[PDB]
């Protein structure tokens, strides 16, 4: 009996249903999300539980089929995913303790509590407060006491609750034929197919890290100017020849920099980038200020918005009685359904933010021929980045110019390009290498080569070199500083944040290497160029069709993941600052301490 | 529905093509082996119509030399098909807000339907070699499927009314056809008429004589037209050879 032949009818049986009952979910859930009320709370999950159903029968029958002699390669592709059960592989018992430790860990972290010790009864949340207390301040006391109790009173009680979650993840992966459970994450950046351009999971380790050591001119020189800069900020506080604390980077992790941007502006006097009096002046509301982002999006070449969007979408503020969330999200309902919900403001962050959600909606759009099973990107690295793409070429000075918001007599140079390039750099390459330390931590950790001695006490005086922020307090192993995330409790995978811009700036130069313009690459501009758009065309309507490696090659020559734009983007802003710490000593010697 | 697609014979009437062509609420209206222009001129003995709601993604496979889902298994299509359907949005008639499953198409078929062919058949579908008795199991499916048209649903997956128009040309006498002309009745002129086929020149006068209810024209000796009633007022008029001479 051929097994081949009907597979693929098995797969249409269950797509037939599969989309019908995503499309309900996915309207559940704009529903609930656009207003919220007692009634669409419990609905939620008298849908979600039906949808979770829905996927164990399948892959149920999804293992009478013998998937070795299938010699489609989509259908194999399709029914791998089929194969998976997912959290069926250990007991009942362990798989709701899991389930509880997940909900408990995610629990504590919602209940984060805080009170100054003058005042016991007054506590802060993750809500404006004590995050903002060291956000935007000129202290170290406060700063000192709200980063103390932030690490003592989270991560501390959440510690067990990860010790038994690591181990039994771990377990539970082992059994889907995993060394590890790191392995399954990187699943997705792995292909199986043609020869030539596959790819292994230690191939993504070792490549992820040799794109790493060639941004240690740009970086550590950054850091002794910021260091340097810091010196005639806050003096007396650290060595010159040592590292700063955390307190001072700006934020409770450090990720984002470019809240020190106005504290180590170089030239304050020369305005920044500010539009806000022309988006005010002639009332740009949500819905011009959108169809003028689509007016740039057509003049890249996409294909026309979808008619209906401006109907079922609801673009102003939901109002006063109908509470909503202001999470910037660019909903495919499917069936051809398009939607947005965000809470509009008249900003240009708002406004790149908009074209990051037009562009999903565009890349989602793109891959509407797939399957059920391959309306996803490629890798997790291509819809941020893909989104991230046009509010990088929305913030040019010459497209703002072309749309009769900047005076004509303008009279940008070196110095306020420059400006703006620092004000780039502190977000861009002010997140690569905490990230890339976070995400090998992670990775050991799930592999357990380090025991159970070193692993507080060895994020430290690995954070030390990879990055070189000093230990402002002393601390114990009850310390935990990763599980004090995000990206922690809920499991979600942090290693797409390091590619994805990699692959903008690919992008934004390979694009630019396709797009006539002479110049820095901060000041190539997309706009009026159609050539720009069919490169990206030949893999937006690939989908997951085709793997990643193959997909990188219709933009970009080389098949490889090497750090190219990095080195090239920011070109005047390192030739610069080369100039500018010509005494300061880069690096930072890993004995000074605030303690000793 | 598509695969139990209902077939209405239409003959001994009159059809009026020219206020289905000039509508413009109509979305597909192409066909290739009559040119909608020159339909109403020749007609034929009688004629199809098969309608259904379909999805807005498959109306282009209808066509001759095409296959797919409906085009293979719901309805198939002859490619020497004479005529063509005619195919309009009806979003807010056909869906509902609550979803539409009245409709249904088939999906699988063991053999693929024939020209001109509806099978109203609902045997449970066999793919493996596991032995099904009626009942769903490992490798045995259903045929039939649902829509689900909804007003939320886009371009393309909308409900959209299709009507398929199938002409045939039996030796029998042709029965649908096209209208007339009309124009206006001029006398006391030398013009040239073509009264139901009574082609000929002259010029028309009023008369006395009296037409048997059933007679339709006359004619005097030699058999050379004389006098015919006019097929609107039913009145007996007269033909004279506007003249001639050296
Ligand atoms: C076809 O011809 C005309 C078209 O309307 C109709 O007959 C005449 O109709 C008008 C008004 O519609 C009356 O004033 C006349 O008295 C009618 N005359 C006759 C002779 O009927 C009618 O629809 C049709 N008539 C016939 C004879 O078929
Ligand atoms: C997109 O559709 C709108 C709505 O009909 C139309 O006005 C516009 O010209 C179209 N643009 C393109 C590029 O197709």
């Amino acid at each position: 009996s051929t097994i081949e032949e009907q597979a693929k009818t098995f797969l249409d049986k269950f797509n037939h249903e599969a989309e019908d009952l995503f499309y309900q979910s996915s309207l559940a859930s704009w529903n609930y999300n656009t207003n919220i009320t007692e009634e669409n709370v419990q609905n939620m999950n008298n849908a979600g539980d039906k949808w979770s159903a829905f996927l164990k029968e399948q892959s149920t029958l999804a293992q009478m089929y013998p998937l070795q002699e299938i010699q489609n390669l989509t259908v194999k592709l399709q029914l791998q995913a089929l194969q998976q059960n997912g959290s069926s592989v250990l007991s009942e018992d362990k798989s709701k303790r899991l389930n509880t430790i997940l909900n408990t860990m995610s629990t504590i972290y919602s209940t984060g509590k805080v009170c100054n010790p003058d005042n016991p009864q007054e506590c802060l949340l993750l809500e404006p407060g004590l995050n903002e207390i060291m956000a935007n301040s000129l202290d170290y006391n406060e700063r000192l006491w709200a980063w103390e109790s932030w690490r003592s009173e989270v991560g501390k009680q959440l510690r067990p609750l990860y010790e038994e979650y690591v181990v039994l993840k771990n377990e539970m992966a082992r059994a889907n034929h995993y060394e590890d459970y790191g392995d399954y994450w990187r699943g997705d950046y792995e292909v199986n197919g043609v020869d030539g351009y596959d790819y292994s999971r230690g191939q993504l380790i070792e490549d992820v890290e040799h794109t790493f050591e060639e941004i240690k001119p740009l970086y550590e020189h950054l850091h002794a100017y910021v260091r340097a800069k810091l010196m005639n900020a806050y003096p007396s506080y650290i060595s010159p020849i040592g590292c700063l604390p955390a307190h001072l980077l700006g934020d409770m992790w450090g990720r984002f920099w470019t809240n020190l941007y106005s504290l180590t502006v170089p030239f304050g006097q020369k305005p920044n980038i500010d539009v806000t009096d022309a988006m005010v002046d002639q009332a740009w509301d949500a819905q011009r200020i959108f169809k003028e982002a689509e007016k740039f999006f057509v003049s890249v070449g996409l294909p026309n918005m979808t008619q209906g969007f401006w109907e079922n979408s609801m673009l102003t503020d939901p109002g006063n009685v109908q509470k909503a969330v202001c999470h910037p999200t660019a909903w495919d309902l499917g069936k051809g359904d398009f939607r947005i919900l965000m809470c509009t403001k008249v900003t240009m962050d708002d406004f790149l933010t908009a074209h990051h959600e037009m562009g999903h909606i565009q890349y989602d759009m793109a891959y509407a021929a797939q399957p059920f099973l391959l309306r996803n990107g490629a890798n997790e690295g291509f819809h941020e980045a893909v989104g991230e793409i046009m509010s990088l070429s929305a913030a040019t000075p010459k497209h703002l110019k072309s749309i009769g918001l900047l005076s004509p007599d303008f009279q940008e140079d070196n110095e306020t390009e420059i400006n703006f390039l620092l004000k780039q750099a502190l977000t861009i390459v002010g997140t690569l290498p905490f990230t890339y330390m976070l995400e090998k931590w992670r990775w050991m950790v799930f592999k357990g080569e380090i025991p159970k001695d070193q692993w507080m006490k060895k994020w430290w005086e690995m954070k030390r070199e990879i990055v070189g922020v000093v230990e402002p307090v002393p601390h114990d192993e009850t310390y935990c500083d990763p599980a004090s995330l995000f990206h922690v409790s809920n499991d979600y995978s942090f290693i797409r944040y390091y590619t994805r811009t990699l692959y903008q700036f690919q992008f934004q130069e390979a694009l630019c290497q396709a797009a006539k313009h002479e110049g820095p690459l901060h000041k190539c501009d997309i706009s009026n160029s159609t050539e720009a758009g069919q490169k990206l065309f030949n893999m937006l309507r690939l989908g997951k069709s085709e793997p990643w490696t193959l997909a990188l090659e219709n933009v970009v020559g080389a098949k490889n993941m090497n750090v190219r734009p990095l080195l090239n983007y920011f070109e005047p802003l390192f030739t610069w600052l080369k100039d500018q710490n010509k005494n300061s000593f880069v690096g930072w010697s890993t004995d000074w301490s605030p303690y000793a | 529905s598509v695969y139990a697609w209902n077939r209405k014979r239409i003959s001994n009437c009159v059809a009026d093509y020219s206020v289905l062509y000039n509508s413009a609420s109509f979305s597909t209206f192409k066909c290739y082996g009559v040119s909608p222009t020159k339909l109403n001129d020749l007609c034929f003995t009688n004629v199809y119509a098969d309608s259904f709601v379909i999805r807005g993604d498959e109306v282009r496979q209808i066509a001759p030399g095409q296959t797919g889902n409906i085009a293979d298994y719901n309805y198939k299509l002859p490619d020497d098909f004479t005529g063509c359907v005619i195919a309009w949005n009806s979003n807010n008639l056909d869906s509902k807000v609550g979803g539409n499953y009245n409709y249904l198409y088939r999906l699988f078929r063991k053999s693929n339907l024939k020209p001109f062919e509806r099978d109203i058949s609902t045997e449970i579908y066999q793919a493996g070699s596991t032995p099904c008795n009626g009942v769903k199991g490992f490798n045995c499916y259903f045929p039939l499927q649902s829509y689900g048209f909804q007003p939320t649903y886009g371009v393309g997956y909308q409900p959209y009314r299709v009507v398929v128009l199938s002409f045939e040309l039996l030796h029998a006498p042709a029965t649908v056809c096209g209208p007339k002309k009309s124009t206006n009745l001029v006398k006391n002129k030398c013009v040239n008429f073509n009264f139901n086929g009574l082609t000929g020149t002259g010029v028309l006068t009023e008369s006395n004589k009296k037409f048997l209810p059933f007679q339709q024209f006359g004619r005097d000796i030699a058999d050379t037209t004389d006098a015919v009633r006019d097929p609107q007022t039913l009145e007996i008029l007269d033909i004279t050879p506007c003249s001639f001479g050296g």
